[PDB]
């Protein structure tokens, strides 16, 4: 087992964090594309 | 045929034509961008599917429909809905998810008491892996221990054609523990847990990236 | 048909760009009500469009002095009411014009006399409207 | 000859390319898939990908996470949520980032919160390696 698991976290969520980190570690010249991706539009409709 | 009425009709059709020509150009722009981002997505999504076709997966013994919120796109929604009702009928327990308000309004009423979740804010802005991860997460965090699921969406083919297709979601971490999977050894019972979760987001993403291009 | 051969230089100084943004709005106007996602280029002309249009409104029995008309037209044409609410332009003008007809009869007398909007009076109007507007949205 | 496919949701690097070898960062070490390796499945980890092309001087890449697959047939597919060449990474930033993370952790008691920080630390830390 990993630390993130058992802690309630799943792998997609890990990948999420990992992928974002790599982004924040880029340089404006490639930082633009960051927006043209990693969206968050989707909205939950739970009933 | 009254010069009054005739004029009334011309009035409303000249506007329609104007608003309708506008909507066309906006779309063709969204389409152009979508057609391109779709190149990589396929290779990526087809890659995710590269394991299961390259090696069997069945099931001993969740319908996901993807489209959008906006209409005026011919039969994008009606198609997935049509095939969505077809499955729910032919079938084993039934539970469903619709990404894009239109699905939640169409293959709906008849099957509300057959819903798990629904998604909004789909189609206006280009889909992301990020949106796919929300869909996947929302499911994993659901009490539905689905044994097998299918994902129904519109696979692009050209500006004048698309085809509503289905993709199996053997995400059952349980099913990925069959004979055919004996060929691949040195696999922790829980390394798969990560593997499946991931390939679940990849498949939702793929369908999503195909969908907006068709739409 | 007579056209500008009959407008004053003061008016022309303003009439001219107004005539033009309006014609431009008229091209796009119909889009407004379904403009689910128009670029800010045209979204701009819709805004100038509705404000300029509100400036052309007028009650009856109250004809204005050419100098009062250009002062008000200048206000939206120059962009000052662009951030103002369409619903308020009628109220703005009324009060704005009440103000300059009260306090500023020397600038209007200039505009009048000089027959046009000098670079000066131009600057004086800028301040008069940017301070009045501030007052206005308090 | 193995058909190697390496890509991210957005970019594709290799598509059925005949590469002699590839080095990938997994949760359990760094497996080196060879033209002929036994079938396997593995989840990625913030690290580095090395693609020994058909002609020497190999190409490098950085991966945040994802998956890798080796099938009965000599087909392999590497899929990273995000994969970039070192060519586009600022080392200076990473440092600044590993610092902050290790700081938040020192201020977190919430198990889940900590996990999210820990993971971040691991990623940013892994950034130092090829930079």
């Amino acid at each position: 087992v990993a630390y993130w698991r058992q802690a309630g976290l799943s792998y997609i969520r890990y990948s999420q964090i990992c992928a974002k980190a790599v982004r924040d570690a880029l340089k404006t010249e490639f930082k633009a594309n960051a927006m043209k991706t990693s969206g968050s539009t989707i909205k939950i409709v739970k009933v | 045929a009254t010069l009054k009425d005739i004029t009334r009709r011309l009035k409303s059709i000249k506007n329609i034509q104007k608003i309708t020509k506008s909507m066309k150009m906006v779309a063709a722009a969204k389409y152009a961008r979508a057609e391109r981002e779709l190149k990589p997505a396929r290779v990526y999504g087809v890659g995710s599917l590269a394991l299961y076709e390259k090696a069997d997966i069945k099931t001993p013994e969740l319908i996901i429909g993807v489209s959008s919120d906006r209409g005026l796109c011919g039969a994008i929604h009606s198609s997935v809905a049509k095939q969505m009702k077809s499955e729910a009928a032919n079938l084993k327990e039934v539970k469903i998810i619709g990404v894009g308000d239109k699905i939640r309004s169409i293959l709906h009423r008849t099957h509300s008491d057959q819903f798990l979740v629904t998604f909004k804010e789909v189609g206006r802005r280009p889909p992301t892996f990020g949106d796919a991860s929300v869909i996947a997460l929302e499911l994993l965090n659901s009490g539905y221990e689905f044994d097998e699921g299918s994902i129904i969406f519109n696979r692009f083919r050209s500006v004048i054609s698309y085809k509503t297709e289905e993709k199996p979601i053997f995400s059952l971490d349980t099913i990925s523990s069959a004979e055919s999977m004996s060929i691949y050894d040195d696999i922790d019972a829980d390394v798969l847990r990560n593997y499946q979760e991931y390939s679940l987001a990849n498949i939702i993403y793929y369908s999503l990236k195909e969908s907006t291009t068709s739409e | 048909r007579v056209g500008s051969a009959a407008q004053t230089r003061a008016m022309k100084q303003v009439a001219g760009t107004m005539k033009l943004e309006l014609a431009q709005y008229r091209e796009v106007a119909a889009f407004a009500q379904f403009g689910s996602d128009l670029d800010a280029a045209t979204q701009q002309l819709l805004s100038r469009g509705v404000r300029l249009t509100e400036l052309l409104k007028q009650g009856q029995y109250s004809p204005m002095a050419i100098e009062e008309q250009v002062a008000v037209i200048y206000a939206g044409v120059r962009g000052y009411l662009d951030k103002l609410e369409p619903s308020k332009i009628t109220k703005f003008e009324n009060a704005f014009l009440s103000h300059v007809i009260s306090q500023h009869q020397a600038l209007l007398s200039k505009i009048r006399t000089d027959g046009k909007i000098s670079e000066e009076s131009d600057a004086k109007l800028k301040e008069i409207v940017t301070n009045f507007l501030a007052g206005f949205e308090a | 000859q193995m058909s190697f496919t390496f890509a991210s949701p957005t970019q594709v690097f290799f598509n059925s390319a005949n590469v002699r070898q590839v080095d990938v960062p997994t949760q359990t070490g760094a497996f080196g898939i060879l033209a002929a390796h036994v079938p396997t499945l593995q989840v990625l980890r913030p690290g580095l990908v090395v693609v020994h092309a058909e002609d020497g001087t190999t190409s490098k890449y950085f991966v945040s996470s994802g998956s890798v697959t080796v099938n009965a047939d000599s087909s392999v597919q590497l899929l990273a949520e995000e994969a970039v060449t070192l060519d586009m990474l600022d080392l200076g930033a990473a440092k600044a980032n590993l610092e902050k993370a290790q700081s938040e952790l020192l201020g977190a008691a919430d198990e889940a919160t900590r996990a999210e920080i820990q993971i971040r630390i691991e990623a940013n830390e892994a950034l130092v390696k090829a930079l």
